[PDB]
């Protein structure tokens, strides 16, 4: 029916909130972090490459503190990877100082740019695993006429070594002899496979879990926060019913409103009594206010020119009534901080302005736009002469030697391209310079008679 | 041997539906931000609606960062801004192209009233909205599970339904969910479907939807385009320099509306875009893309909603779908129509020195006119170096260009064209005299086609350039061609008023005049006779003269005689020329017969000695005006001389019947009734009073006696004359005024009794009023109805020239004379001259073909038909004419402003509609919009039936609200039973067996019946002869062709009733089958079979079915033709004339004829 109210009923559903839902999200949305942050805090290559950029940023906010914490990170690794490389305490207690550096991981912030990096880094890692993974399938199921029943129970083992592909054709069952047509495939996916084991520098079987604990973790908070708006619908609007009728049409204020809304769950922390409303307001005043200034007139507009633009609309109407008369720029550029055709400067880019399709009179009901003359265009008895120009030039031009007419002609584009200079134009002929020069002005020295473009001036 | 490759003379047009693809082919970029110029430098920013980056430079050739301006680099990309350097002319061509974040709706096709994308998926509007807007899910593809493909759940439904079944089914919601619909049904497939239910079913609601629904199918496969297109993915964006941002003085700006619009697309869209990468909340996005097909429909068709505002103006903004041009209907519009170069006017006036072949137009104007050809004109004679001085000349205003410009005048018509253009002649071209004054002047002749007076009227002025053009003008356009009026066969170029006084004047006669009586050698010593002062012009005398008669074989032959004339007329004679008998001017020359003694002389003498005639004709009738001295003066206007004694015997009726009414011997409906005749009765009688008075009143004596002698008062001569005045009117000078009738419509039972030469008194004046007013009123409502009017004929004749030679049928149409019960409504000669028969017509006796077969029925042979007593005639008409696409030359007839047969080509669909809408003005069920009923088609109120089967009668059943008439056929089934409301009065005779299409019940009837019942050449008679009682009513005289023509549009469609190829209930252009039942007659097979049946389609109804789609969408609703055309993938081959002219190529009729001809022969050619 309309596409506003649909968006208010459509909101109908309250689901209003007390204090309690109210941080007890807040919470999960932080879980989340953590689970995912626990989650990630776990990626060797993660943080291995938090290293390398390191040493990228550092080989080119306290340098040294930074250098010393690094320490902690860097001494905190190598022993652990010792607790499993050198297998003491069988990732058990070696389990523990792997367990000491991913604590060291999980405190303080950064970033959130490197961040959505390896986010998708990992998963994009993700990708080649189930990349590689999605080959040897097609290539033995499909391929060799195997049951599906057959391929879970002997591939799912390893998912890398081979030790199901010649444990699946020597079963000397009927499904068994196709495994071959596929030897030279199967061999090249296992290969890229335990590479990811050596890329990533952990088992492409205990990779996933890992990368999923985020994913869900992932959903966790995700779920959370889209709850936390939709409970502040009413908010937006309240506010966003101010800015209204701006130069900007209602829905779209409220949008940008619940952007400014949904900006603001991001940005919180629950652990602060301050209470959650009047910590959206300036985030939802923010954007949409924000929102307005640049993009709601037809030609853009800095800000400060916004505002510096109402100190006048405002102090005019308060100068109107001072001299209850009218204000003139000499006076109002006074009354400021200002200068003046500065300010007339600034009067011009006022005004939104008038539409062409603007009706006039109705002598057959015009239109504005229906007399904007161009000025582009060239007149015709203006072209045409121009075409006279040329002609009775050209006319001139072989009256005189076809040597100095090729000279003057190549000053001058005429007949040819580029316009030549009146150097280079020697160079091409040899003969420079001031050669030429005297040549030019003989060409001048003719116009005894020039009776005819003489007339082709005024 | 090459197709080809790059830019050629295409033929025709193709539409259709837009490929996303296929619309990135299009734009040389995405726009993708809201911004438009730069804000201090008023720049455009790249890359936003307006940019160089992509649409292009915005000074010709030259890149936007500026590194390259030279007209050397050229094709160069400057490296910095995405500028390719070219002329600026092509942000005016380039167009852009927008990525949508959700597919999103077409709100035409959505809407443009048959939902396409409803029909098509045979899905209902309610819904489709409902899905869109996100309010409810729907089906998709289900398969065998629980639900229809096109079914539709609530979220909650879905959700049970989801639990229930896994995958296996497909449910959506939002614009994805009808773009998932299009994309997957198929038609084809339906449609077998649909054809054997069609095959299944037998009835008339059904094989009506159904039959009907297919039809469209099959259509939209038949295209080429696809359904899931239907939805919006990429959106073409309008090229910047036609949304411009142009500066003003003062520095303020404006542009075109499209840009808030545009503006509003991008904006949402992009937040959009932002916000699915915010993963915002669905509640949101939900509402987002909902926003954003708001936006769009704004773009679009703003008015199919909630209708954008503008900004800043409350006033609303303007769509694409508005600045469609032509746009119109239903209905208006004119087209203003292009301005144009080279033109001019000012106010007009007379100038009778002027032959009829020219026209004085001001030194100045004429100047300004022609400007180049003077600026070269001169430096050809070479008193002009070069054209930069050449213009000062003329701009200094130099004595020699005077002299030159003549030169460049001299055989150079122009244009001279007057207020309402109605039939061709609202234009006319002259050769130009020169002349000092701003005013134009006017040969008086031609004042009476264009109808143009000199309160003030202008007429404009144009250039015939081309040397085409000068020929055109010349040939056609020129004064003197035009002089028939192609409405109706008689001169247009009578003499008008002033004159006539003139001759009128000569060709009279007074009693007992200066020379009663003598006898002079010839006119030429007549005249001497006068000058010299001895004669009076109208004093009877002998006199010696000749004429001839070029009786024998094509050959002039003189003959003298001692005929008994006047002075004055001898005088006249001096005038006429040659074969022309004296016998014309022996007698006192009326406008009414003076008009005819033209004609005449152009249809013996023909055209060139029929015009220097008309000259003279005026030159004279001017002059013996001025020194006749007539003149008005109060004493002119006679009051009878006992007025004033009747009005008080009427005066007595009155308290008479007055007298009966108090004493109710008789009543007040009665009274009133009574009284008002008798006032009626006085006027007539104060009427017949001084116009027998007035009439003759000059008693005069010669010699002897008294004898009197019809008058010579100066108003008399007047009406008498045709000059002016309308005895009705003089009625109104010297006898009692009317009587008025009050507002009601309801008159009033007591005369205007004074006149106008008498005071009027008080109230007298004030009733007089209200009419007044009213009339004025009236004309101008008439004059709003006839235009809109012809604005609809000419909409349907038009696409119809004269094409085919002959068509050579014998079929023809049954002439009589017009005969209204009591004398001759309408001769049966004029009828019938000009058309070309159908069969040899024998005399009263026979063995006696007089005229043989088809013959064109010259004025002769019309004699011939007179002198034989002959009485009716079959002819050949337009509705005969077997050619299709055209009409045979033969069909038709002769006319033209010239005499002889029509020439292929001329446009008579146009010149049909013209000389209808034209005179419409003038007229008074009845009058105007009683004409619209007859071509409108429009059944009346009360309607007569008739019998709808030939035989025997029965009535069965009984009173059921209708009673069931059972027609019995002596042989046939007789089963036809009509049921009919019997609460109106019957006719028939009830043991009586009916001709089919006898009077059942009385009444009115109408016409499709009448058609379909008695028949063509009966219907096609009611529509003229009923037509025809409206104008000839009111003194108009309009020849029945045209109205032929246009009723043949009207029945352009016909319903065919077997088969074999077509799809048989359907209704089809009598043309497309008459050329398809050939194609079976001997071609294929018989199959079978097909037979039709002709309809009667309402004119306005007729043209909007028009092979061409341009043609068409100019005139009912436009938004529809292209919606709907655009989806059949329709294809427009031209050959219409509109269509050529709007995209500005030749007219296919006219000279233009003559052209197209030699290229549609190589189209289809090897
Ligand atoms: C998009 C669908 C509609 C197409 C049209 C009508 C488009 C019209 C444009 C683009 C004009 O601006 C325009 C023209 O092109 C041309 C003219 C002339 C006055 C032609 C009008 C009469 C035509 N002939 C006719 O009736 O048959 C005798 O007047 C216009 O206003
Ligand atoms: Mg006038
Ligand atoms: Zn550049
Ligand atoms: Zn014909």
């Amino acid at each position: 029916t309309d596409p506003v109210r649909m968006y208010m009923r459509e909101m109908g559903t309250v689901e209003l909130l007390t204090r309690e839902g109210e941080i007890d999200i807040a919470k999960r949305i932080e879980d989340g972090i953590n689970q995912v942050q626990c989650s990630v805090a776990e990626y060797p290559e993660a943080i291995t490459y938090l290293l390398e950029q390191y040493d990228r940023v550092e080989a080119e906010i306290d340098p040294e503190l930074a250098r010393e914490k690094f320490a902690e990170l860097r001494a905190q690794y190598v022993v652990t990877r010792d607790t499993i490389k050198a297998k003491g305490r069988s990732h058990a207690t070696a389990q523990e100082e792997i367990l000491k550096l991913s604590e060291v991981f999980k405190q303080f912030r950064l970033v959130p740019k490197q961040f959505d990096y390896l986010v998708n880094s990992m998963r994009v890692m993700m990708d080649r695993v189930r990349t590689q993974e999605r080959l040897i399938m097609k290539l033995c199921v499909e391929q060799c006429k195997m049951p599906k029943k057959n391929f879970i129970t002997l591939f799912t083992g390893n998912e890398t070594s081979d030790t199901w592909f010649n444990a699946a054709i020597a079963m000397n069952k009927p499904w068994s002899e196709k495994l071959h047509d596929v030897s030279e495939e199967v061999h090249r996916a296992l290969q890229k496979l335990q590479q990811i084991e050596e890329e990533t520098g952990l088992t492409i079987e205990q990779v996933k879990d890992i990368n999923r604990r985020m994913s869900i973790g992932e959903a966790k908070a995700r779920r959370a926060k889209k709850e936390m708006v939709e409970a502040n619908l009413r908010l937006v609007i309240s506010i966003a019913k101010k800015y209204t009728n701006r130069g900007l049409q209602f829905l779209d204020l409220i949008q940008e409103g619940n952007i400014g809304l949904m900006k603001a769950v991001d940005k919180f922390e629950y652990r602060r009594g301050y209470k959650f409303s009047t910590y959206a307001t300036w985030w939802i005043r923010q954007a949409i206010t924000r929102s307005i200034a640049d993009q709601a007139r037809t030609i853009r507009i800095p800000v400060h020119m916004i505002e510096t633009i109402n100190k006048l609309n405002r102090i005019s109407r308060q100068m109107l009534q001072e001299m209850g008369r009218e204000p003139t720029p000499e006076e109002l550029a006074e009354r400021m901080l200002m200068p003046e055709d500065k300010i007339r400067k600034v009067l011009k880019i006022a005004k939104e302005p008038i539409s062409m399709e603007t009706p006039i009179g109705d002598d057959e009901d015009s239109h504005l736009g229906d007399f904007i003359e161009d000025t582009t265009l060239e007149l015709p008895l203006d072209s045409a002469t121009t075409e006279s120009l040329r002609a009775a030039t050209h006319d001139v031009l072989a009256g005189l030697t076809a040597r100095e007419a090729k000279v003057l002609r190549m000053r001058f584009g005429i007949d040819m391209n580029t316009d030549y200079t009146l150097e280079e134009v020697g160079k091409q002929f040899d003969v420079t310079r001031e050669r030429i020069r005297q040549i030019e002005a003989k060409a001048l020295r003719k116009l005894r008679h020039p009776s005819r473009s003489e007339v082709l001036r005024s | 041997l090459k197709a080809q490759t790059k830019t050629e003379e295409f033929d025709a047009i193709k539409i259709a539906l837009a490929s996303p693809d296929m619309i990135r082919s299009w734009s040389f970029g995405e726009v993708k931000k809201p911004e438009t110029i730069n804000y201090r430098t008023f720049k455009p920013e790249r890359d936003g609606l307006f940019c160089a980056r992509i649409f292009g430079p915005v000074k010709d050739y030259e890149c936007l960062c500026g590194k390259y301006k030279r007209l050397k680099h050229r094709g160069v990309i400057c490296e910095k801004c995405g500028v390719e350097v070219t002329q600026t002319k092509v942000r005016r061509e380039r167009m852009g192209h927008i990525e949508l974040a959700s597919p999103t709706a077409h709100i035409w096709f959505l809407k443009s009233l048959p939902s396409r994308i409803g029909l098509l998926l045979d899905m209902p509007l309610r819904d489709i909205e409902r899905v869109l807007y996100f309010e409810s899910y729907v089906v998709i593809e289900g398969g065998m599970t629980n639900l229809e493909r096109q079914q539709i759940l609530t979220e909650e439904q879905y959700l049970d339904a989801l639990e229930e079944f896994g995958d296996e089914f497909d449910a959506k919601m939002g614009a994805e969910a009808i773009q998932a619909l299009l994309k997957s049904m198929d038609l084809e497939q339906e449609c077998e479907q649909l054809r054997e239910e069609l095959n299944e079913t037998n009835s008339e609601t059904k094989r009506k939807k159904l039959t009907k629904r297919i039809k469209l199918l099959e259509a939209f496969v038949q295209s080429g385009n696809k359904p899931e297109w239907m939805i919006l993915t990429v959106l073409p964006v309008l090229p910047p320099d036609l949304r411009p941002l142009v500066p003003l003085d003062g520095g303020r700006f404006a542009t075109s509306d499209l840009n808030d619009l545009y503006r509003r697309v991008i904006n949402r869209n992009n937040r959009l875009k932002r916000l699915l990468d915010l993963a915002a909340p669905d509640i949101i996005v939900r509402n987002e893309k909902r926003m954003l097909q708001e936006a769009v429909d704004a773009l679009l068709d703003n008015g199919r909603r909630g209708r954008a505002i503008t900004g800043s103006n409350k006033r609303p903004l303007k769509s694409l779908a508005d600045m469609i041009k032509g746009k119109q209907g239903r209905f208006r519009q004119n087209l203003l129509g292009k301005r144009v170069d080279y033109s001019g006017r000012s106010v007009i006036t007379v100038g009778p020195y002027l032959r009829l072949h020219q026209c004085g137009l001001p030194k100045k104007m004429a100047l300004e006119l022609f400007k180049p050809f003077i600026y070269g004109k001169l430096e050809l004679r070479g008193l002009a170096t070069t054209i930069k001085a050449a213009k000062k000349m003329v701009e200094r205003e130099e004595a020699v260009v005077w002299d030159i410009l003549d030169e460049v005048i001299r055989e150079h018509p122009v244009l001279l064209n007057r207020a309402p253009t109605l039939h061709r002649l609202g234009i006319q071209a002259f050769e130009p005299v020169l002349i000092e004054g701003k005013a134009i002047q006017l040969h008086p002749l031609v004042c009476a086609a264009y109808n143009a007076d000199f309160d003030g009227d202008q007429m404009a002025v144009h250039v015939p350039l081309t040397l085409e053009a000068q020929l055109e003008a010349r040939a056609l356009m020129m004064s003197t061609n035009n002089i028939l009026s192609p409405a109706n066969g008689e001169p247009i170029i009578v003499p008008s008023q002033d004159v006539v006084l003139g001759l009128y004047y000569m060709t009279r006669d007074c009693v007992n005049a200066k020379g009663e009586g003598m006898v002079l050698t010839g006119p030429k010593e007549a005249e001497r006779l006068y000058r010299s002062g001895l004669a009076s012009l109208h004093a009877r005398v002998k006199v010696r003269i000749t004429e001839y008669e070029k009786d024998a074989n094509g050959e002039l032959v003189a003959k003298t005689s001692l005929k008994d004339t006047t002075v004055g007329r001898a005088i006249l004679w001096m005038i006429v020329p040659k074969g022309l008998p004296y016998s014309i001017v022996n007698q006192a020359l009326g406008k009414k017969a003076i008009s005819k003694m033209l004609n005449t002389c152009y249809r013996i003498l023909g055209l060139k000695p029929t015009v220097i005639f008309a000259d003279q004709i005026m030159y004279t009738g001017f002059a013996y005006a001025a020194r006749s001295g007539a003149s008005v003066g109060i004493d002119d206007m006679v009051i009878p001389e006992k007025k004033h004694e009747i009005i008080s015997e009427a005066e007595a009726e009155v308290a008479e019947i007055q007298e009966q009414f108090q004493s109710g011997l008789v009543t007040a409906g009665e009274r009133y009734n009574k009284v008002i005749d008798i006032w009626a009765a006085a006027n007539d009688r104060v009427s017949k009073a001084m116009m027998d008075n007035l009439q003759t009143e000059t008693v005069i004596n010669r010699d002897g006696q008294e004898e009197k002698q019809v008058s010579f008062n100066s108003i008399y001569m007047m009406a008498d004359s045709g000059a002016r005045g309308s005895a009705a009117q003089i009625r109104q000078l010297a006898g009692m005024r009317g009587l008025m009738a009050k507002p009601d419509g309801s008159i009033i039972e007591t005369p205007i009794t004074a006149n106008f030469r008498e005071g009027l008194n008080v109230l007298q004046y004030f009733i007089s009023t209200h009419g007044a007013r009213k009339g004025l009123a009236d004309t101008a409502l008439k004059t709003a109805n006839s235009g809109y009017l012809t604005r609809r004929l000419v909409d349907v004749a038009q696409d119809l020239v004269v094409t085919e030679d002959d068509c050579g049928t014998h079929e023809g149409i049954m002439m009589t004379p017009v005969i209204e019960g009591g004398d001759v409504k309408e001769p049966l000669r004029d009828r019938v001259l000009g058309r070309v028969t159908a069969e040899d017509v024998l005399k009263p006796g026979t063995a006696d073909i007089l005229v043989p077969r088809n013959t064109l029925l010259h004025e002769q042979w019309c004699d011939l038909l007179e002198e034989n007593s002959v009485d009716a005639v079959k002819v050949r008409s337009v509705v005969s004419c077997d050619t299709d696409f055209g009409v045979c030359a033969h069909c038709y007839g002769r006319d033209l402003a010239r005499g002889h047969i029509i020439n292929k080509g001329e446009a008579i669909g146009v010149i049909a509609a013209q000389s209808i809408g034209e005179p419409g003005t003038q007229l008074t069920t009845g009058g105007l919009p009683r004409v619209a009923d007859l071509f409108e088609a429009r059944r009346p109120k009360e309607p007569a039936i008739l019998a709808e089967i030939s035989g025997i009668v029965s009535f069965g059943k009984e009173t059921k609200g209708k009673r069931r008439l059972v027609i019995t056929p002596v042989d046939g089934s007789d089963p036809y039973e009509e049921m009919i409301p019997k609460w109106r009065q019957l006719n028939v005779f009830e043991g009586e067996r009916v001709e089919r299409g006898d009077v059942i019940s009385d009444g009115p009837e109408a016409p499709h019946d009448i058609l379909r019942l008695r028949g063509v050449h009966a219907v096609t008679r009611y529509i003229v002869n009923e037509v025809q009682d409206v104008y000839r009513l009111q003194g108009v005289k309009i020849n029945d062709k045209h109205i032929e023509v246009i009723v043949r549009q009207m029945l352009r469609k016909a319903t065919i009733v077997n088969a074999g190829s077509s799809d048989f209930l359907e209704g089809e252009q009598v043309e497309y089958s008459r050329v398809k039942i050939a194609n079976r007659e001997l071609e294929a097979n018989g199959k079978v079979g097909a037979t039709y049946s002709r309809d009667l389609l309402g004119i306005t109804k007729a043209s909007l079915a028009t092979e061409s789609f341009i043609s068409a969408a100019s005139f009912q609703e436009t938004t529809r033709v292209l919606t709907e055309a655009a989806v059949a993938g329709k294809r427009d081959e031209l050959r219409g004339l509109k269509e050529n002219v709007i995209v500005g190529r030749l007219i296919p009729a006219g000279t233009g004829y003559a052209y197209h001809q030699d290229r549609m022969r190589r189209r289809a050619a090897g």
